[PDB]
């Protein structure tokens, strides 16, 4: 079938902007 | 006695190893337990099998005394510093130096191979300690801030990841990303010039003239305060089982419980014959990885390999 | 909260597969990558036959069918298995900006282009059956429930609905102010959700027996910038929640009901093109324009 | 609500209600315009 | 060596369009102060202009809390010998080469080891505000000073180039105008900046409490406060002032008289009651 | 004058570390300024017998 | 003034050039700090004495220098400073605690004075300093203080 | 419905003692005593201390965003005109725009004029003020937050 | 960092050496000695080199 | 009643019902520019005259001045669980957090080694949105925004080394000195102090 792609997954936070 | 001290056997001197014509300043136990590298005075390092005692293989590179010597554990390496100024690495395939770290300004008096991320510290006079990478060869970090002579490195994986004890009587705990001081430690009079960690409680000990202090990881809490031994002490080890080595300038060794600062055993061992009477003194000394012989470097320019006393209990109090 | 890096460009379009199990991804790259939803989040496919931008994705009903619709001109049919591009749909003039494949049987797909043509298909055929003509740009369609119906969406703000029987147009709704960026059908196929430009959400009331003024619900708070980007909607599969792609990059969730946000996540530094809803699990993932694609649990 | 002010890099998923709610209390006057708008850097926030 | 990702910049200098390209240069020249090298920022602020660029390093930017470019201050974009003068304030950093060195070194070791993002060490000496500068202060920007370098040859008076010429095509300053000779460092340090002296004298001129040589009268006059305030809103606000027993107010003027226990609560008061009183709308004329 | 060291040492305090400062306001008290007296003062009298 | 400024350039780039040369020998700072307190100025006097601190902070000698010449100019506060940065980092040095109870007990500050003497006593030191707080008490007949 | 005297705070540092206005602001006053007795303040702590101003305090998630009422989360403004913020050590309800209080007050240490424009007071500090000074001398930050602990311990409407 | 590479040897040594003896004088000495008459201790090391070379 | 001496507040504490300017222990009134820095005090501990200790120092830094911290802890059993060495997982994540850290300045030095075996390879042309803190409705001739392109501009192969690096400067001073926390100097005697 179709090749296995370049993504990664990883866990992660968000992180809120100022404001 | 408040607490109880778990009995531990005393050990006996059982081979005198002979043969090195100088000061033999440094001892390290192979990770296999086949071999077991010295360096001394005499400007070489000798390979002395364990087991027989028999000299393998003696090596010459050096220009001045040997101060330190370690066996990697990941890679088939020998790293060496000296006096020389000049820490090498010997491809012992090989048994030639195919890497040596210039760039420190002085005399290099101790080294410690951190054990998972294959890196060189060294301690040197210059009030410097240094950090390298092995593949690279390169100054990562100058740790700057004692003010005398670096005396003992050690390296640890958990943070603080490098403890240096020196001669300014402070002990600096270091950050190995920042590479700056997290807590100084002034509570000895005296030069601090060995400084070991237990393997399984998160506790390291500290050797200065005055006294012998247990302390508690990571903000380098006081814990306990151990007594006696009152000379210029040089190396200190420690066996899992809670057995405490302090050996001295003066030669005489004591035996000590981890747990309870109980001195159950003193050994003042005797001189090589033709030596002189002053000259007794301990400069290294190191477990085996069996952790059943006591392999002790000495400066009447002898090996001394102990083990313990197989017989039921009699001495315990 | 899981991160999905590794898009080279813009994320138009994502969805998650029916069965919840996997993932779709597509954009400005022209790839396709397909997620595993659990684990890892690794990835497992890269579907390479589009020349042009991606502009959205649809799985069919069973998940064996994966629909891409792109700006190169064609729709491609992949068969979500083995990779294959089945088909290539390669009727129209213009960028293709939409489709949605029929809820019920047979395998009809409907298009919404730049042309102003809005053409119905089917996949045994290699043309297009029929086309309504509509005046400008058409960005989104869908079917209604029951596959007989067309919505279109386009930048003459009104909503637009063909009877493919009839072969003519049979209601059109008033109230929107300006293009028309996403339509989106609710799994009960009563409501639509619509996203347009005029920085108002909406819900429509499709059902052959509505009043008069078909609006039922006005949801504000999201944004359309300078970009003009097709910012899509989506509902959630028990109706209870809506979501839309907004250009300030804040994630928007309304709960239907109160009227009110529940999740306004930040995060993303981009502008978010599409966010889709996990069918069974409480999972959120949310597309944007910064080349990542952002997972997470909501309660 | 439960979400402090002073907070960075947050590991789950806060409600709307519970980040996006006011800070209690009146402001200090000892803040100037510089001091007063959300900067990251001297002059200013850049993202 | 300082690499920073963002130049420090006012919004005069930054330009009137909010869609900016600028080119980032890594170590491009030295800090016309402190001699270090520095990452270089370069735009073009507008439609016909000088296309800046970062003239000081943000270290040097940092304590005085002045835009790289113009050295205009972040909060008010005046020069900064009347910003610390308006505060009564002085810097300490030493004056000769070497000792600069130093001192740079000691700055470089609080900001690596502090939060350094803050002016808060240099402000912190003096954070009041001062009715003086909120008074000067720019509101507007100053676009003009953008604008191009006057030609050299056109001075000469043989302008090949012709009229696509991007210099300007009009009289300089005249070189016996006090105001041409000034230099960076005496604008950054704030020792002899003629711009600044301009300032402070038109400064001075402005009105002043001149009455309290009467040192026995308490008694405040205020004047243009039509038929819509209270005396309890006057009363109000002259009690934050101190204390207060006589109100008496005279309809055909439209004014109060009212007197404090003291001429020292009565001065105190007259400091806030001036220019800056409004009440309901209405500015008002305090007069004793 | 043609040297990079030498004169900095008479235009300010030339390595100016400021005493620490705490629980004691002392930004107020200062000190007298050096009598001059520059009629008797020799060299030998600054340098001491 | 330009031959006192050159006789005190030549003196201190002379100052210097031995601190540069013999920076752990600090009885060459005491005599750059005492030949600027012999001139009065006291603003550079303080910072010698504070460089100084910088290189050897254990040197007792430097800090009674230091805190003798603040006290002297009649810089009371500035002195204080002196004293209680003196017994936080050096507790153990008995003459500091002596000597700053005896400023105290100059100044009569009786009750400034017992501060930092019960500061003193939470390190627990040795017999002769709790006679010299008892004795205190007993000068000012105190008896039942004494007693606790 | 009833109306306790003084309550005593019992904070980290010492005793403080309020007088609350039943004359006034009756509503606010048996809120407050209320929260004491029930123990909604055992725990909380003085999170916004800004030097020369105020100390805000009394919230269980420490955020200086929570807290509810005993109404919940609002009830009215009580802006009654003999109340003046007028020197220090004044208790005061703190806000959040009009019509809404919550459970934060905060003890002034200064006059404020603007102020008294829009919030309400109800009670001023009668015992041991000099402890309110040695809550005024915490070391503070950006965001003015002590980097210990000033919080109240227990607090009892007695009497 | 300049090596010590031939000549620099015998120069070098009788510095490492009298460095050495410098921190055992420091750490043998009872806490409460006057801190000084280090320099004459290595004095006598000198001393008795030149004995011993002498006989 | 009206409060006009200090004495009146007694207990202390201002009366808002009372229309006069109170200032109860002095607090409120205008104070002079004092360099002291606050005589802090801890929750319900001692004066924090620490505080002195750590001048330049941060607030996370860990410094000991207390006496308690002398006072040897009894341990007793030597299998606590706090004494328990932390971590093996976090041990492999504390390594892959400090190996990124030291490896990344590694290729620093690293690039140092090769600086010509070719030219280096730069197009991360990015977007940072920018919030100009002095807002104003004439300052951005109308927005609240700014939007600014960024290009690291093409460095010059054959450009030599543009600046002076060997020139030496004076060292700045250390971080604020550790208190000593000896044991008492205890008492040498006249005896020992001949021999």
């Amino acid at each position: 079938g179709a090749a296995g792609g370049p993504g990664i997954g990883r866990a992660a936070g968000r992180g809120i902007p100022a404001g | 006695t408040m607490p109880k001290p778990q009995w531990h056997p005393p050990w006996k001197l059982y081979r005198v190893i002979s043969g090195h014509l100088g000061w033999v300043r440094c001892i390290a136990v192979e990770p296999g337990n086949q071999w077991f590298v010295t360096g001394s005075a005499d400007r070489t390092i000798k390979i002395w099998d364990l087991a027989s005692g028999k000299l393998k293989l003696s090596l010459t590179g050096h220009i001045s005394t040997v101060r330190g010597v370690i066996v990697s554990t990941r890679s088939p390496y020998l790293f060496s510093c000296g006096e020389d100024k000049q820490v090498k690495c010997w491809d012992l395939e090989y048994n030639k130096v195919i890497r040596h770290y210039h760039g420190h300004l002085s005399a290099v008096y101790g080294l410690d191979l951190h054990p998972t991320i294959d890196v060189l510290v060294t301690c040197s006079r210059d009030s410097t300690a240094r950090i390298w990478d092995v593949r690279t060869k390169a100054s990562v970090h100058t740790l700057s801030g004692h003010t005398n002579a670096v005396a003992t490195v050690r390296c640890q994986a958990a943070e603080p990841q490098i403890i240096t004890g020196s001669h300014d009587t402070t002990i600096r705990l270091w950050d190995l990303v920042a590479g700056k001081t997290r807590v100084t430690l002034t509570n000895h009079k005296k030069s601090v010039r060995a400084v070991v960690l237990h393997p399984r409680h998160y506790t390291f000990a500290s050797g200065s003239p005055d006294n012998i202090k247990q302390w508690k990881f990571p903000d380098g809490s006081f814990i306990q305060n151990l007594s006696g031994h009152n000379a210029i002490i040089n190396t200190l080890t420690v066996n899992s089982d809670g057995v405490l080595v302090s050996g001295a300038d003066n030669g005489t060794m004591h035996l000590w419980d981890w747990r309870t600062g109980y001195n159950f055993q003193r050994v003042h061992a005797a001189v090589q014959p033709g030596s002189l009477d002053s000259e007794s003194g301990i400069f290294a000394c190191a477990f085996d990885q069996s952790e059943s012989r006591l392999l002790t470097a000495e400066a009447d320019k002898t090996i001394k390999v102990y083990r313990e006393d197989d017989t039921a209990t009699e001495e315990t109090h | 909260i899981m991160l999905l890096s590794g898009h080279e460009g813009e994320v138009y379009c994502c969805k998650f597969h029916p069965n919840g199990s996997t993932l779709a991804s597509a954009g400005f790259d022209r790839l396709i990558l397909l997620w595993n939803v659990y684990g890892d989040c690794d990835n497992y496919a890269t579907l390479k036959g589009h020349s042009g931008a991606v502009m959205e994705l649809h799985y069919n009903t069973d998940g064996s069918m994966l629909f891409s619709a792109s700006t190169d001109k064609t729709v491609a049919v992949w068969d979500s298995e083995t990779g294959e591009r089945v088909k290539r749909l390669k009727g129209h003039t213009s960028f293709v900006n939409s489709c949605y494949p029929a809820r019920r049987g047979p395998q009809l797909v409907c298009t919404g282009s730049d042309d102003g043509t809005v053409k119905l298909w089917d996949i045994r055929k290699k043309a297009a059956i029929q086309t309504f003509q509509n005046t400008y740009q058409v960005l989104a369609v869908t079917f209604n429930d029951t596959s007989d119906q067309i919505i279109s969406g386009g930048i003459d703000n009104d909503i637009k609905v063909w009877d493919l029987r009839q072969n003519k147009l049979t209601y059109t709704m008033r109230g929107h102010a300006d293009s028309v960026t996403g339509l989106s059908l609710s799994s009960e196929g009563s409501y639509l959700l619509s996203n347009a430009m005029d920085n108002t959400v909406r819900v429509w009331d499709v059902r052959p027996f509505a009043p008069k003024e078909r609006c039922v619900k006005i949801f504000q708070g999201n944004v359309h910038n300078f970009e003009k980007n097709l910012l899509r909607c989506s509902w959630s599969p028990d109706g209870s929640k809506i979501a839309a792609g907004s250009a300030d990059r804040f994630v928007y969730v309304w709960d239907t009901t109160s009227r009110r946000i529940l999740y306004k996540l930040p995060g993303h530094a981009g502008s978010i093109n599409e966010v889709a809803f996990h069918p069974d699990e409480p999972i959120i993932i949310s597309a944007s324009s910064d080349k990542r694609l952002y997972m997470g649990e909501i309660q | 609500v439960h979400l402090d002010p002073a907070v960075k890099e947050v590991q789950y998923n806060p409600t709307y209600e519970t980040m996006f709610a006011p800070e209690f209390g009146p402001e200090n006057p000892f803040r100037t315009q510089q001091m007063a708008a959300p900067r990251n850097m001297l002059s200013g926030y850049a993202e | 060596w300082e690499d920073a990702d963002f130049p420090i910049l006012c919004q005069t200098c930054l330009g009137e369009n909010p869609y900016i390209r600028m080119t980032k240069e890594k170590y491009g020249k030295e800090c016309k102060i402190c001699a270090r090298p520095f990452t270089v920022f370069r735009w073009c602020p507008g439609v016909r202009m000088r296309f800046k660029k970062t003239e000081v390093c943000q270290t040097c930017s940092k304590l005085k809390n002045v835009c790289q470019t113009c050295l205009l201050d972040l909060e008010y974009g005046l020069p900064i010998q009347v910003r610390d003068a308006g505060l009564s304030f002085k810097d300490d950093m030493p004056k000769s080469d070497v000792n600069k060195e130093y001192y740079t070194q000691n700055m470089e070791r609080e900001i690596s080891n502090s939060d350094g993002t803050r002016p808060v060490g240099m402000l912190g000496k003096a954070t009041s505000t001062s009715d003086m500068l909120l008074k000067l202060a720019r509101t507007t920007p100053y676009y003009k000073r953008n604008r191009p370098h006057i030609c050299s040859f056109w001075v000469k008076g043989e302008c090949k180039r012709g009229e696509e010429c991007p210099y300007r095509h009009e009289k300089p300053t005249d070189p016996d105008d006090p105001l041409a000779d000034q230099n960076i460092k005496d604008r950054y340090y704030g020792i002899n900046d003629p711009v600044a002296d301009k300032l402070l004298k038109r400064a001075s001129t402005m009105p002043r409490l001149d009455p309290p040589e009467d040192k026995t009268i308490t008694t405040l006059y205020v004047g243009g406060l039509g038929d819509t305030i209270t005396e309890t809103d006057l009363r109000n606000h002259f009690y934050q002032f101190g204390e207060i027993r006589t109100i008496t107010v005279v309809q055909r003027q439209q004014c109060a008289f009212i007197q404090f226990a003291t001429r020292q609560a009565a001065e105190v008061a007259a400091e806030k009651s001036f220019n800056k009183l409004i009440v309901n709308g209405r500015r008002l004329n305090v007069k004793w | 004058r043609k040297r990079k060291r030498g004169v900095d040492y008479n235009a300010e305090i030339p390595f100016e570390k400021k005493p620490a400062l705490g629980f004691y306001d002392t930004s107020e008290e200062n000190y007298q300024a050096l009598d001059a007296d520059f009629r008797k003062l020799r060299q030998q009298d600054l340098d001491g017998e | 003034e330009e031959e006192l400024n050159d006789y005190k350039l030549r003196k201190r780039k002379t100052f210097e050039d031995n601190i540069r040369k013999n920076r752990t020998v600090i009885s060459n700072w005491i005599k750059y700090a005492q030949w600027e307190e012999s001139l009065k100025e006291i603003q550079r006097a303080r910072s010698i004495y504070e460089r100084a601190l910088d290189v050897d902070y254990r040197n007792i000698t430097l800090w009674l220098k230091y805190a003798e010449m603040e006290m002297k100019n009649r810089q009371v506060n500035h002195a204080r400073n002196i004293w209680d940065r003196a017994i936080t980092t050096l507790p153990r040095v008995n003459q500091f605690w002596y000597k700053y109870t005896y400023m105290e007990e100059m100044l009569g500050n009786v009750a400034g004075a017992r501060q930092v003497f019960e500061r003193w006593m939470e390190w627990q030191p040795e017999e002769q300093a709790w006679h010299s707080y008892i004795n205190f008490e007993l000068r000012y007949k105190e008896v039942d203080r004494a007693r606790t | 419905s009833w109306q306790p005297p003084n309550v005593y705070l019992e904070t980290s540092m010492g005793i403080i003692v309020l007088e609350l206005y039943w004359k006034h602001a009756p509503k606010t006053c048996k809120n407050f005593a209320e929260l004491a007795r029930r123990g909604y303040y055992n725990g909380t702590k003085f999170h916004r201390i800004i030097k020369d101003f105020m100390i805000q305090g009394g919230d269980p998630t420490g955020t200086g965003r929570g807290g509810a009422s005993i109404y919940g989360k609002q009830f009215e403004d009580e802006l009654h005109p003999d109340l003046k913020f007028t020197g220090a050590g004044i208790l005061a309800m703190a806000n959040a725009g009009p019509d809404t209080n919550g459970s934060q007050f905060f003890v002034t240490l200064a006059p404020t004029q603007w102020l008294d424009g829009k919030h309400t007071i109800f009670g001023r500090v009668c015992q041991g003020i000099g402890m309110v000074n040695r809550v005024g001398m915490v070391e503070t930050n950006s965001q003015d937050r002590p980097v210990d602990d000033v919080k109240i311990i227990k607090a009892y409407p007695s009497g | 960092a300049k090596t010590v590479t031939k000549q620099r040897v015998e120069s070098h040594f009788d510095l490492e050496l009298r460095a050495a003896v410098m921190h055992d004088i420091l750490d043998m000495m009872p806490e409460g000695i006057k801190q000084n008459k280090a320099r004459t201790i290595l004095q006598h090391l000198s001393e008795a080199w030149r004995c011993w070379k002498a006989n | 009643w009206i409060p006009r001496l200090l004495e009146d507040f007694g207990d202390g504490g201002a009366f808002p019902e009372i229309h006069v300017a109170q200032y109860p222990l002095d607090m409120g009134r205008k104070k002079k520019m004092s360099n002291a820095l606050a005589i802090q005090v801890d929750s319900e501990g001692k004066i924090k005259y620490d505080a002195i200790a750590r001048q330049g120092q941060s607030k996370d830094k860990v410094i000991y001045s207390k006496y308690t911290d002398l006072v040897p802890k009894e341990v007793m059993n030597a299998d606590d669980p706090d004494l328990q060495r932390p971590d093996e997982e976090a041990i492999k994540e504390i390594t892959e957090k400090t190996r990124v850290a030291l490896e990344k300045s590694v290729s620093q030095k690293v690039a140092a080694a090769m600086p010509v075996r070719a030219a280096d390879k730069l197009a991360p042309a990015q977007y940072i949105r920018y919030t100009p803190s002095q807002q104003g409705v004439a300052f951005n001739s109308g927005a609240k925004q700014r939007v600014i392109r960024m290009v690291e501009m093409q460095k010059d192969p054959m450009e030599p080394p543009r600046f002076k690096i060997n020139k030496k400067i004076p060292r700045g001073p250390p971080s604020p000195p550790a208190p000593v926390m000896h044991s008492p100097s205890r008492k040498m005697t006249v005896k020992e102090q001949q021999e």
